[PDB]
């Protein structure tokens, strides 16, 4: 053995899932409204359903220069109006 | 608030996870055929 | 005494989870690398780099899924976030492709980090190192495909993107372009790695059946015991069994370990050589003696020139898509078809 | 067919030389004392 | 062809016969250890 | 749809339930 | 507050995981 | 063995075999050289990337003329 | 001259005769059409 | 004893170099005659009409192939699921325009190595061996009969099961991705797993016995001569071997029980391999990989790419190719 | 002159030397309070 | 000479499956 | 110039076979015991 | 099986090598511009 | 290709002399 308690001695007793009856769904709680507010959107830049093209556009605003891709990006997303 | 270990039987705890698994999973199946992903 | 000898004592102590100064590099960096996968597949999209739908916010499921390749514009940039493309701007980062370079970079130095963990243990608890000899092929595959690769080509947009569906596009992509499966670097690829399964097979049945009765019980697995000194199964009745079916048979059980060893990972080598060779474009794409014949005489058909048609179709109706970057406009008219279809 | 002209003797010597090189190892060991 | 078809379906009855008459000639015996297993 | 999902519980509950009223009457498990 | 390296080990995965999994149940109501 | 004009010139060279200074020794100051070093590549290999972009370092093949 | 002590006999059984010469045929096989191509 | 005892001994011994049996009896004639007939066609058989549209396919090495394009080719597609032997043929000439030799072929292959299965089952039981080497290599005999006759099956014609050859084998698969998109199919999934899995756990426990090697040998000798065939005692130190697995990962991701690990190395590949059979075995009746073809839409209706449809564009391609002069209509439906 | 990309390049490698030294400063923080028994 | 060249080949490797199972080193109980 | 395109496979194997069966057969001489 | 007594040793000394290999060569030498032609 | 065959040969021959001379089975008398 390890010096460390047995897994299975731990998430059979009463001190884990008073712990755990908190936390666990806390977490997911926080996942689910980490999208539901709509803030994962924003973190990682990716487009709403409404974000993908302008109204009559049919390209993608593919990046095309290394250096001024950031700018780039940043002038697709003001062409969404 | 005992770290007692064995006071919830493994047995219980192995089948509500289980359980829980199953649930999560199937939620996302039905997201699946709803709203994004689902081709309509 | 000595600030080194406390830190190596502490490193390497006997714990549930080994840490050892290897770890100091492989966990940080095997952590990031799955963390960025995750969190790429579940969050981030792949528009501004290959006008796809990647995440699982999008709609993806666990099959197309990808942290995708940054923009071919992106050349082979490191992408570092503090870089000159993404100017320390976490989103725009995000949006240029920067998780791709994040994951093959600390994925590559993880794989570094856990060859270094097989030598560490190997070297405490008294064992040869050929575990972490084996794990050199794993990392001449991830190494030639997932960096040589692309650095051949002309960007990382090149390299596999990290999804499920992802991979199956770089494997028809090399149908296609490259005739991958007429490589015969790739071939011995496949030799090694269905002939390992084979090995695992039947090396795994043959120990099965040829188990000597150590107790009562039908399920024969209580009968085994760590310590002891006797082989749990007969080596002479398997060799007998083998050698009366197939003609050859093991008698040595260190030479068949050993070759266990050789055949998947001299195998995964020889591939690897294979993709360093696509990473120049330098297929093994046609036998010239077919062309010249083909060309002269149009009866001549062989199962050879018949595959090189499938790779024209998919060059042809796969690369306005997968290359945007090169603004392919083909009209109705010269796509390849046969009759029909 | 327009083969290779230098196929035939690159696939013999592909043959021949590390052929050649076990068969004399296995030789001179069969001819050690026993 | 004709005589080709008959050879062939007599070579074939020939070695099927040679299994079936084969494995009913006392198989379960055939072992190294229990043989009376009728 | 809820009524669905309550089915579902009610009848997922019962299996596990047997098991766990035997298990407490010290039953012929 | 003692910790273990076992105990750092398990909740680098296990915490982000439920996060996550939060994350995309949610995700299976987004419409278009 | 065999001595030779040569081999007697060059004994001393060959002759400190297993001689170790003690403990760690240069080790710290070695340990800098290879920072330095690490950092010295990692330059390089930013200024052939096009990741570190400096003032009259053109790196393209209209490097001079 | 007095011999050299380093010398070692070296030895190839006939299962190693045959693994070799499977490999160096089956190599061939695999790579001759490419050498023709 | 009379001549057929005798016979039964003899079939049955196990004394015989290479082991007969009862299954022997039809595996080596039927071997024997798929081998013959195999490496004369390879080297010297004509074109055959494979897609029967009168477009006969060069497969052997006299007709200007070499060995890595070269083929037994399938038999035509005019001929469909019907029995061709020789006989049934006008001449020779013609049951090789026809590819008759592909039939002759892959039958007696099929009933050759399901009798090398029973044949397996068979020597096992004379030894007082346990029985299941032979369900083990059932995996990759199921695998052979995806290929060669149940895919047949379902398409109506042996003119789609696998030819006789390497670059054919890759026009198989091609075609097969077009057709059934098996990438995306959870069985052939299930199948690379089993592979790829196979390989690792190979490599693996390969590493791991030779890493743990008890010192019989000096440095000049082969550690291999460390072992005797035959000896009692075990050759490596399973102990350190689980001792080292079990800190690379943690204690009980490694197997401390040896019937166990090997259980494992036998189940593993095979499970996976079984689950590729019947990935080819059913998508044979046209059930077929997970199509997420314009899975994705955004507000308008505009459709988002994914790599699902960067795969449905290679397969497009693959689909409007293939066998550019045999179809007539617009769907290909078998 | 310092470019943009030179500052990018500092902001780097002061970002991994204090990853890297409050990795060890830590590491060897917990291996001298958390000592193995010996003597 | 291409195809003598792979039947050559292939004719090496099938006398060689022979030499290796009715020619082997037989195995041997110590 | 217009050579026999199977002059060079032919001295080549002139060469090796011969030469070759004399190595083996000198090889093993010399591993047998003094 | 039981041994053979007609076995033999074969030898042949370093100068038969060296007389062996010239031969070989020279007849090489002077053959291979024919062989060409 | 033929001339590398001429000189190949002769070279040959001359690393033989040097072996046949230097490396000779040296005379004994018994
Ligand atoms: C096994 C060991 C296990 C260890 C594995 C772990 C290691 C991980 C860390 C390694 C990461 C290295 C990334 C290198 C990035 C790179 O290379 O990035 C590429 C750059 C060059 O930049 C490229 O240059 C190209 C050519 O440009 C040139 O030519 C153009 C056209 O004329 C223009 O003139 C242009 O201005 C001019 O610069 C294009 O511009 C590309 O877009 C651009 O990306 O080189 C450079 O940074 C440096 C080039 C020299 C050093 C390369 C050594 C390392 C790679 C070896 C493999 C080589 C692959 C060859 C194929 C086989
Ligand atoms: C008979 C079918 C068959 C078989 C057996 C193979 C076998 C192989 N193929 Mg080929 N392929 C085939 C058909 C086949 N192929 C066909 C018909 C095509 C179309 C041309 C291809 C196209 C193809 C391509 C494009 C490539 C291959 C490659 C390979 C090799 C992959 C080795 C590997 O395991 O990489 C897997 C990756 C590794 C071993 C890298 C290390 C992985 C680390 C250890 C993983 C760590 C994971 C982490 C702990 C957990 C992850 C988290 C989880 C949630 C996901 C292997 C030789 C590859 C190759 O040649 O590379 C050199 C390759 O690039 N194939
Ligand atoms: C073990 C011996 C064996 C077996 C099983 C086969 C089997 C086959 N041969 Mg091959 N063949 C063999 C040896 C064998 N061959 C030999 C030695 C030669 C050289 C002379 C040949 C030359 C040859 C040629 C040239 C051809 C074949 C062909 C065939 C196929 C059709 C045979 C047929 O129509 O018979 C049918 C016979 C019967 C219906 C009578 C059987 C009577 C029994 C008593 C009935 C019971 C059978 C029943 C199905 C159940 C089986 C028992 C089970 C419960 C255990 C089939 C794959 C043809 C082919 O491949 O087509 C594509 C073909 O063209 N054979
Ligand atoms: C890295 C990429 C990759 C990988 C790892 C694989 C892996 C696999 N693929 Mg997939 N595939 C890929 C990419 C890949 N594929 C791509 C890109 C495409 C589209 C181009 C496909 C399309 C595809 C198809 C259409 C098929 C596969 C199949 C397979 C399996 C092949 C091995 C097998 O069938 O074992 C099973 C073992 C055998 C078939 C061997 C049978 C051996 C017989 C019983 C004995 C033979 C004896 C022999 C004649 C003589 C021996 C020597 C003698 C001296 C004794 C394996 C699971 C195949 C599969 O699933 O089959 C069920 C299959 O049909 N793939
Ligand atoms: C061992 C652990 C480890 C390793 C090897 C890496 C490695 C990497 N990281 Mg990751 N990272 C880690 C942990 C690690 N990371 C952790 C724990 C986090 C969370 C904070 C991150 C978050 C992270 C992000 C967000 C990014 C990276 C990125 C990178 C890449 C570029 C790093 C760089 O340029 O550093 C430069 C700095 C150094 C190499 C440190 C040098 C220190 C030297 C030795 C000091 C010199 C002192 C000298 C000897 C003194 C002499 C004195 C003299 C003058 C007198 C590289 C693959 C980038 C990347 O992936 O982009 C795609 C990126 O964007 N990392
Ligand atoms: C007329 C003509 C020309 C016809 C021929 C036409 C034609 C198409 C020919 C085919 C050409 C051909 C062969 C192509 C393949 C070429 C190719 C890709 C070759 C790969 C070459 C190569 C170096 C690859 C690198 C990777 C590598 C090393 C692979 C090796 C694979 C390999 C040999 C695996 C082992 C396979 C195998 C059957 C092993 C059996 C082992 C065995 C006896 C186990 C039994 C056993 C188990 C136990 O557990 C125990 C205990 C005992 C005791 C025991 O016994
Ligand atoms: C910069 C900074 C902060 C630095 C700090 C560094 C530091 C000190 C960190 C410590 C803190 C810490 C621990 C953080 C953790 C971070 C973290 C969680 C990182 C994640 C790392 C990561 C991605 C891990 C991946 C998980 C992983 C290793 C999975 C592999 C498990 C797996 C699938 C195993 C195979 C399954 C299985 C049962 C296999 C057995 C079959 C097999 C191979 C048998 C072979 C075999 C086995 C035997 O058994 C024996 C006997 C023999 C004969 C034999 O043949
Ligand atoms: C009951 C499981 C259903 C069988 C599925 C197939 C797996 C087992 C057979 C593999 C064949 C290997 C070749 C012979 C190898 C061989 O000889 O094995 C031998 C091994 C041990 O033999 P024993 O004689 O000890 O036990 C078998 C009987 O005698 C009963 O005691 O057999 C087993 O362990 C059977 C275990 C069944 C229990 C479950 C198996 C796990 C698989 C479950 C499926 C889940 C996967 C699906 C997800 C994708
Ligand atoms: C019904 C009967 C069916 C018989 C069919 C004929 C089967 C032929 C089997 C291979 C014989 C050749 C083995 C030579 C080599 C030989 O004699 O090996 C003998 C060797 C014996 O191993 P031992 O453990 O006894 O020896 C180890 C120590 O001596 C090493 O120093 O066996 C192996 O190494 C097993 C793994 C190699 C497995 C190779 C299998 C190859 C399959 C065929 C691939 C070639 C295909 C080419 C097609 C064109
Ligand atoms: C333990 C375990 C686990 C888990 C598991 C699970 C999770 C489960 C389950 C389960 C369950 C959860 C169950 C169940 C059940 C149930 C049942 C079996 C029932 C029934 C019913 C019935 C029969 C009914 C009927 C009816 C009808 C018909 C009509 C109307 C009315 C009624 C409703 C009455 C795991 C894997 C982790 C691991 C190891 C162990
Ligand atoms: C990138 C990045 C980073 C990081 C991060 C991380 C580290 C993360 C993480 C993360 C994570 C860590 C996550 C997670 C997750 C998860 C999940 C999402 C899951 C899942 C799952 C599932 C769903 C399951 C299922 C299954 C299976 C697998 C099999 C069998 C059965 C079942 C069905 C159970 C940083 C800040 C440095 C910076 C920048 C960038
Ligand atoms: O023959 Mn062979 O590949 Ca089965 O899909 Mn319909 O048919 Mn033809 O086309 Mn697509
Ligand atoms: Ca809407
Ligand atoms: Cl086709
Ligand atoms: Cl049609
Ligand atoms: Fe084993
Ligand atoms: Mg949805």
């Amino acid at each position: 053995t390890t010096g460390e308690r047995p897994f299975s001695d731990i998430i059979t007793s009463v001190r884990y899932w008073v712990i755990h009856s908190i936390t666990i769904p806390a977490l997911f709680i926080a996942g689910w409204l980490f999208v539901s507010t709509g803030l994962a959107y924003d973190v990682f830049g990716t487009p709403r359903p409404d974000s993908y093209y302008a109204q009559e556009q049919r390209s993608i605003p593919l990046v095309t220069d290394r250096f001024e891709a950031k700018q780039q990006v940043e002038t697709f997303l003001e062409q969404l109006k | 608030m005992m770290s007692e270990g064995g006071r919830i039987p493994l047995w219980i705890v192995a089948t509500v996870a289980g359980m829980g698994v199953i649930v999560i999973v199937g939620l996302f199946f039905y997201g699946a055929y709803a709203g994004l992903g689902s081709s309509l | 005494r000595g600030w080194f000898d406390i830190l190596d004592d502490w490193l390497k102590r006997d714990r549930f989870v080994f840490v050892g100064w290897s770890g100091i590099l492989l966990f940080p960096c095997a952590y990031l690398a799955l963390g960025g996968w995750l969190t790429g597949t579940t969050f981030v999209t792949s528009w501004y780099t290959h006008g796809l739908a990647s995440s699982y916010l999008e709609g993806c499921n666990f099959l197309t899924v990808a942290v995708s390749t940054p923009a071919n514009s992106m050349g082979h940039s490191l992408l570092l976030l503090w870089g000159p493309e993404a100017q320390g701007d976490f989103t725009r980062w995000c949006q240029l492709g920067g998780l791709w370079t994040f994951i093959a970079l600390h994925g590559a130095f993880g794989l570094i980090g856990f060859m270094l963990r097989q030598f560490e243990i190997a070297r405490l608890v008294g064992v040869r190192p050929y575990n972490a000899i084996a794990f050199s092929a794993p990392i001449a595959v991830f190494v030639s495909v997932f960096l040589i690769y692309p650095l051949g080509q002309s960007s990382w947009f090149f390299a596999p993107s990290f999804g499920v569906a992802a991979i199956f596009r770089f494997l028809l992509f090399f149908q296609g372009f490259h005739n991958w499966t007429l490589n015969p670097f790739h071939m011995m690829g496949v030799a090694g790695v269905l002939g390992g399964a084979l090995l695992c097979a039947i090396h795994g049945a043959t120990v099965e059946n040829t188990l000597f009765q150590d107790g009562e019980g039908a399920s024969t697995f209580r009968a085994f015991n760590p310590t002891q000194a006797e082989e749990t199964y007969s080596m002479v009745t398997a060799n007998r069994f083998w050698s009366q079916i197939f003609g050859i048979a093991f008698s040595n059980k260190r030479w068949l370990h050993f070759f266990m060893l050789f055949v998947p990972v001299t195998g995964l080598w020889m591939s690897a050589i294979g993709v360093v060779g696509l990473a120049l474009n330098l297929r093994s794409y046609d036998f010239i003696s077919q062309e010249i014949r083909a060309a002269e005489d149009p009866e001549f058909e062989t199962f050879y020139t018949k595959n090189l048609l499938l790779n024209e179709g998919i060059r042809a109706w796969m690369a306005p898509q997968d290359q945007p970057h090169e603004n392919f406009v083909f009209p109705e008219e010269v796509l390849p078809r046969g009759n029909a279809l | 067919m327009e083969v290779n002209q230098l196929g035939l003797i690159a696939t013999a010597l592909f043959v021949l030389v590390p052929s050649v090189f076990l068969i004399i190892l296995y030789v001179q060991t069969e001819s050690q004392q026993k | 062809m004709e005589t080709l078809k008959i050879t062939v379906y007599i070579v074939v009855t020939f070695f099927v016969l040679l299994f079936v008459f084969g494995f009913l000639s006392g198989d379960p015996a055939r072992n190294p250890k229990r043989k009376d297993l009728e | 749809v809820i009524a669905q999902l309550t089915m579902i519980a009610m009848i997922g509950i019962a299996g596990p339930m047997i098991i766990f009223l035997l298990a407490v009457r010290r039953g012929n498990l | 507050p003692i910790f273990t390296v076992r105990w750092v080990a398990v909740h680098t995965l296990a915490v982000p995981t439920i996060f996550f999994l939060g994350a995309i149940a949610a995700m299976q109501f987004i419409q278009r | 063995a065999r001595r030779t004009w040569l081999g007697d010139i060059l004994r001393p060279l060959n002759s400190e075999y297993g001689k170790v200074a003690p403990g760690w020794g240069t080790t710290p100051l070695m340990a800098v050289f290879m920072g330095l070093f690490l950092v010295f590549l990692l330059i390089i290999l930013e200024i052939y990337n096009s990741t570190l972009i400096l003032d009259g370092v053109n790196v393209s093949w209209k490097a001079l003329g | 001259m007095e011999p050299n002590p380093n010398r070692q006999p070296v030895e190839l059984n006939r299962t190693s005769l045959y693994l070799g010469l499977l490999l160096i045929l089956v190599l061939a096989l695999l790579f001759s059409s490419y050498f023709f191509n | 004893a009379n001549l057929w005892e005798r016979f039964c001994n003899w079939v049955t011994s196990t004394d015989n170099r290479l082991y007969v049996g009862w299954f022997g009896v039809i595996m080596i004639p039927t071997l024997l005659a798929a081998t013959i007939c195999f490496v004369i066609a390879f080297i010297a058989a004509p074109p055959v009409d494979i897609d029967g549209i009168r477009e006969p396919v060069s497969g052997s090495l006299l007709y200007g192939n070499n060995i890595i394009t070269g083929a037994v080719v399938p038999s035509s597609n005019a001929i469909g699921l019907h029995f061709y032997p020789i006989w049934e043929a006008a001449s020779l000439d013609e049951w090789l325009y026809n590819g008759g030799p592909y039939q002759l072929i892959i039958f007696h292959f099929l009933l050759g190595a399901s009798c090398y299965m029973g044949r397996q089952w068979e020597l096992s039981y004379r030894l007082g061996m346990r029985p299941w080497i032979c369900v083990a290599y059932s995996a990759p005999l199921a695998s052979a009969f995806a290929v060669f006759l149940i895919y047949p099956i379902g398409q109506g014609s042996f003119s789609d099961g696998m030819p006789l050859g390497i670059s054919g084998t890759f026009n198989f698969m091609i075609v097969f991705q077009a057709e059934h998109n098996i990438l995306m199919h959870p069985f052939h999934q299930l199948g690379v797993a089993g592979v790829f899995g196979g390989a690792l756990f190979c490599a693996m426990h390969g590493s791991l016995v030779t890493s743990s090697l008890i010192r019989e040998t000096t440095e000049t000798e082969s550690a291999n001569y460390g072992y005797k065939f035959g000896q009692e005692e075990e050759t490596y130190n399973i102990v350190a071997a689980h001792g080292y697995f079990g800190r690379l990962i943690f204690q009980y991701a490694s197997f401390n029980n040896s019937r166990s690990l090997h259980f494992f190395l036998a189940a593993w590949p095979v499970v996976g391999v079984w689950f590729a059979a019947l990935g080819i075995s059913t998508m044979a009746f046209n059930l077929n990989g997970f199509n997420f073809n314009h899975s994705v839409i955004d507000a308008k209706g505009n459709v988002i790419n994914t790599w699902a449809d960067i795969i449905n564009r290679a397969n497009l391609g693959m689909e409007v190719m293939h066998e550019r002069n045999a179809h007539n209509f617009p769907l290909d439906l078998a | 002159t310092i470019t943009p990309s030179l500052k990018g390049f500092f902001i780097g490698l002061l970002s991994g030397a204090v990853v890297l030294g409050l990795t060890f400063a830590v590491l060897i923080a917990i291996s001298q309070i958390d000592k193995v028994q010996r003597s | 000479m291409e195809t003598i060249t792979y039947v050559f080949i292939f004719a090496c490797i099938i006398a060689l499956f022979f030499f290796a199972i009715f020619f082997r080193e037989p195995p041997r109980i110590t």
